[PDB]
């Protein structure tokens, strides 16, 4: 994945059917624990754009162990944005990660989240008042 | 220089006892 994720991504064009492959090899069940945090580490590096954030939903369905420093990177990349696979990126962290999430990153998410051209507005009001 | 700190006795007191942007605007005429 070392070889694949990186340059499938940075490249344009980078296509439904592709993302559709790498879920998949996140969905892998033989992708064990470790690896899946060094797939998570790699894919913090990169320019992320709609496709990565298609990849890291089906990639943190998996309840996948963060450490703080790799949490405040995601939250802070999540920061910046009308994208509603990042809407359901952002609901996932908030629904699952609250055991990680802290004031400052609740703050953060709520200037990423004032956009109505998101949908779920309220959901993810809901979920941000449960933070607090 | 895109087209070429802080107060220590508010600090010290602290240290002692142990986001958004704003906006402005106007409309003139032509």
């Amino acid at each position: 994945c070392s070889a694949l994720l990186d340059p499938v991504l940075q490249a344009p064009g980078t296509g439904p059917a592709q993302t559709e492959l790498l879920c998949c090899l996140v969905k892998m069940e033989s992708l064990e624990p470790d690896a899946q945090v060094l797939m998570l580490g790699q894919i913090l590096e990169l320019p992320w754009k709609e496709e990565t954030f298609l990849v890291l939903q089906s990639l943190l369905e998996r309840q996948v162990e963060m450490t703080p420093e790799k949490f405040s990177v995601l939250m802070e990349k999540l920061c910046k944005t009308t994208s509603m696979a990042y809407a359901k990126l952002m609901l996932t962290v908030m629904t699952k990660y609250q055991a990680n999430i802290t004031e400052t990153q609740r703050l953060g998410l709520a200037m990423a989240l004032e956009p109505n051209t998101t949908f779920l507005r309220k959901s993810l009001k809901a979920a941000l008042k449960h933070l607090g | 220089p895109g087209l070429a700190t802080r107060d220590p006795v508010a600090t010290f007191l602290e240290t002692c006892r142990e986001l958004p942007p704003s906006v402005a605007s106007i409309k003139v005429s032509a």
